[PDB]
């Protein structure tokens, strides 16, 4: 009753769940449907549920959740001199770090839950938006330090498909996922 | 205190509430209802669209979000000075100093809710447009541009 | 105090949001501070490049006036001096502290040789001029800036220091005196299964 | 005011109507600053880079309080054919200031 | 019996009455009598009152009293900020309503009662000496706008007399407050 | 503390009390009485003209008057740091601890009347002579300084 | 806090504590035992000549003694600027950091008590032998590679 935890009933509640899940009314203000924050929650059963992911969604999976979870630290970690300056004025290999980590919330986390194809996501369809950001992520930190800017790679049409990328039926998505990675690797060469 | 047991058991069943404050009460102004810690649960499901009126709930969010940004500039300007205030830091300053007298200090007579709409529109119009984010376009171009 | 009365309890719980506001006015007032020394950085380092060209131009004039007319006469010429001396630090107010302004030299109205004997010299005492009053702009930008950047990480400090310390130090004794109070409550609770136990074990079965 | 940077350049100064001094050594620098920061001369000294880079330190220990003689760590002339590296001095200066540094 | 208003005689007299003068500790701790915390009392007997302070003390007296009433209010807003950094850093207009309200709480309010005058009080005296505050006030922020010291607004040899105010005869009142009106009039024109 | 019930109870009988401070005490002190939270109610019957002297109660009051606001001047120091007070707050700052070390501060000497009166108006001398709000122009006049 | 009655009660029977700590575990080192409000109150038994190698007790005390003024030289850089600290401060700060990177964060295996003692002389090689106070110089002669 007072956003209290601490109190006796959810401390023996934490105590014997297995996961939790904080709903900041935060991000519901900023519009970020589910609003599930992901700094406060966690969960104890990843560690249980490794083979049934090396076995059943792709074999490297853990490891690219590892990566993305990382990275969510990072952006929440150096949001602080953000705060202090401005998301214009920064390092150009943590600008990058912020880049993404809005590109992930705007398109890994946020979901439209009325959207008839948005709503239902199995474990192929999240693991190719997730291998595709990281993928894109990982060529452009390459990239930064050697031929580009960061305005030649925010100003990029690859950015609006994985911004699409959540709204395609998982009867046509591996067709899709091919087209965008080859598409990541090729205007990633074209700089 | 929320925490005594009867507001806290009161408004554990309740669907929000409205609380006076004593010092809107003490600058004079009736009835002294403060809105930034005031809630309805319910007035979500209760306005717009037939029920009173289109932009019900969107002023209603506007109006919350610059009287509560207006709150914290004044607090503000007792230390920085008046001058080393941006323009835009200073319309919330009038907008919340004007606010809290004409669109909360009724006196005892009766606004009906298109009365009170146009003084909450009038009371905007004294932002730019533009400013005003959460309105959607049409509302902002039809009511915008009173008094 | 901290001898725990229910009063005490509620004074605590308003000192922990006076402590709780302070902090984000404290923020406001370093962001609204941090802007404006995003302002002051850019146009110190422009009279600084202002002070960069009057001083490639200066020492020219210099260098040409001593090369081709004697180093023995710019001497003689530098010698002879005007009072020299004018600068005063004036009174400037910034965020409560009072900085010094220095306005200009100025005998420059009061110039030796109305007949300029050498001539390349006298460009020279028009050049270091310029350059001393490029100088004094510099000086009466950068100090301000200083006092602004130290203003801004003092508030750093002194935020850091609140919250870090007056933050968990006032949660602490709050979960102290709701302890004690819980704690006497609870006695209550007991003598009054005692004073209901002995009505009844009287009342319900004497003789 | 007052400038040290070289005999040759501090004649430039005189001429200027501004007192001026001159070392050669970085220690007989603040052998001069420490000189007129004893005499206290009008409030303002400009140091040349070339000898002391931030020169801060004989009044912060002399004169801690009121401020007073304004340090400038000035460019040299043999040094400014190169113009001082004002955006690298100005990189410097946050740095030293509010400690982080970023980029303009 | 512990010196909290959290008892059951304490809140179950003021759910019964109306008019709760609540006295207090640090007020009494230093010599400042009567001991009112002003912050905590209060009075349900004021708009009945109205015609009546309008018939019989003056005609514009309720409406001074409410100005008195948000003098307060505002100092006692601005002495959050105030202890959270100092008297430093107000501003020129600030630091006035800490002052006006500073010079109500002396010579206004505080009353000792064994002064032979001043131990009763008629409210044309108490009329009289709000009105020489809110003229002293009023003319001192409109001096302050216009530029001036506020530090030697602060050392009058008219804020002397309003605290003197209150010392001075019921019977030989409406002379002083005629000379102190002229002269609270005329100090500020000379800037 | 003055909360528990002995204290409490004993103070609503009584007329005074005096509360022998323990932050004093730790100052070498002796008698550690701190004056803001001590009182006695039968001051006012029996001092003044005729009975003890006629600026007697006058001096008590502008006592309390100045060492409190010495005292919460001291708080305020204890964020703002020695450097950033005025003045007529430095001398109301050395009022108080020279207040708390020559007045309160005692061995087992025996002081009469006058002799307490003449240490506290030499205290009182220290503040300017336009603060001094609570005494009466000839008393403030006949002993000053 | 420790002041909860599970935490005093077994701190009162027992012989010691080892505090795991919130704000390591964050960091990502792992067994999060912060060494500053543990302690084992037996141990002087349990260590020295034979029943460990010789010089276990020293190099245990020199740990504590350097990771206490590592961590109060970065409570105290976070105040004051980053640069306005002296020669050994350095080597302290990096000490910390190496300490709690290596030495704590261990992860999964199973260190033997040479390879702890090892790591433990390997850190203690970052600081320069007249800040080894502690440690008897024989120690010094032997170790410190």
């Amino acid at each position: 009753p007072g956003g209290d935890m601490s109190e006796p009933v959810t401390q023996s509640t934490l105590r014997i769940v297995g996961a939790f899940w904080r709903l900041d009314a935060s991000l519901a203000f900023r519009r970020h449907f589910p609003a599930i924050n992901w700094n406060g929650s966690y969960s104890l059963f990843t560690s249980a549920l490794d083979p049934w992911y090396r076995e059943n969604v792709a074999e490297d999976y853990p490891e690219l959740r590892d990566a993305i979870s990382e990275l969510l630290q990072r952006e929440a970690g150096l949001q602080e001199i953000v705060q202090l300056v401005g998301p214009d004025a920064l390092q150009d290999a943590e600008r990058l770090v912020i880049e993404v980590g809005r590109i992930i919330r705007e398109d890994f986390l946020q979901q439209n839950a009325y959207h008839e194809v948005d709503a239902y996501c199995s474990m192929k369809k999240a693991y190719g938006i997730m291998k595709m950001i990281l993928a894109f992520y990982k060529e452009a930190e390459a990239a930064i330090k050697r031929g580009v800017s960061i305005d030649e790679i925010l100003q990029l049409p690859v950015l609006e498909r994985i911004g699409r990328a959540r709204y395609v039926s998982e009867e046509e998505f591996p067709a899709y996922f091919e087209e965008a990675m080859k598409e990541i690797q090729g205007a990633f060469k074209a700089l | 205190d929320r925490t005594h047991p009867i507001p806290d058991l009161t408004g554990y069943i309740t669907e929000g509430q409205i609380q006076l404050s004593r010092e809107l009460h003490r600058k004079g102004i009736y009835p002294p209802i403060d809105p930034l810690p005031s809630l309805s649960r319910l007035m979500n499901n209760g306005v717009g669209k037939g029920k009173t009126r289109e932009d019900h709930k969107q002023v209603s969010d506007q109006l919350y979000s610059a009287y509560a940004n207006g709150v914290d500039i004044r607090k503000l300007v007792a230390i920085i000075g008046e001058d080393a205030l941006t323009e835009n830091d200073r319309r919330y300053l009038q907008f919340a100093d004007a606010f809290e007298r004409f669109f909360i200090n009724q006196g005892q007579q009766n606004r009906s809710i298109e009365e009170s709409l146009q003084i909450a529109w009038a009371l905007l119009s004294m932002l730019p447009q533009g400013e005003l984010k959460r309105i959607s376009k049409d509302h902002i171009g039809k009511y915008y541009g009173q008094k | 105090q901290v001898s725990p009365t229910r009063m005490n309890l509620l004074q605590r719980r308003g000192q922990l949001r006076l402590a709780q506001k302070g902090v984000d006015l404290l923020k406001k007032k370093r962001d609204a501070l941090v802007a404006e020394f995003f302002g002051l950085v850019r146009e110190a380092m422009e009279a600084r490049k202002a002070l960069d060209q009057a001083a490639k131009e200066a020492y020219a004039a210099l260098l040409l006036a001593q090369a081709f007319d004697g180093p023995e006469v710019v001497a003689g010429a530098a010698l002879g001096v005007p009072p020299l001396e004018g600068v005063e630090a004036e009174v400037e107010n910034v965020w409560g502290s009072k900085v010094p302004r220095l306005k200009a030299t100025f005998p420059d109205g009061a110039l030796l040789s109305p007949v300029g004997t050498p001539a390349y010299t006298l460009e020279a005492s028009r050049a270091f001029r310029r350059y001393a009053e490029a100088l004094i702009r510099v000086a009466n930008t950068e100090t301000r800036l200083k006092k602004i950047g130290e203003e801004i990480k003092k508030t750093t400090r002194r935020v850091n220091a609140l919250e870090q310390v007056v933050i968990p130090g006032i949660r602490a004794q709050i979960r102290f005196i709701q302890q004690v109070l819980e704690q006497r409550e609870r006695e209550d609770t007991f003598r009054l299964k005692r004073i209901k136990g002995k009505i009844e074990a009287r009342e319900a079965e004497e003789e | 005011m007052a400038v040290i940077a070289d005999p040759e350049t501090a004649q430039g100064f005189r001429l200027a109507g501004l007192e001026g001094y001159g070392a050669s050594s970085a220690e007989e620098a603040q052998s001069l600053l420490e000189t007129l920061v004893e005499r206290g001369g009008y409030a303002l000294v400009a140091v040349d880079e070339a000898l002391l880079p931030d020169p801060e330190r004989a009044v912060e220990r002399l004169m801690r309080g009121r401020d007073l003689p304004v340090l400038l760590p000035i460019a040299g002339l043999k040094e400014a054919f190169q113009g001082h590296d004002v955006e690298g001095y100005m990189r410097e200066l946050v740095r030293k200031t509010i400690g982080f540094d970023i980029k303009l």
